[PDB]
């Protein structure tokens, strides 16, 4: 990902 | 909606979109979002 490191793989990540 | 049934969409409050694929089980800041508009 060219963008910053994304949320850890949870199905529905709450943010 | 315009979301594919295999795809899972959420946006972070930081202003970045990450689609988690239940297929590969990976999150995607590499999005159909920026791939569109």
């Amino acid at each position: 990902e060219l963008e910053s490191p994304p949320p850890p793989y949870s199905r529905y990540p709450m943010d | 909606g315009p979301l594919p049934p295999g795809w899972e969409i959420r946006n972070t409050a930081t202003g970045r979109v990450y689609f988690v694929d239940h297929n590969n089980r990976t999150t995607q800041f590499t999005d159909p979002r920026l791939s569109a508009n």
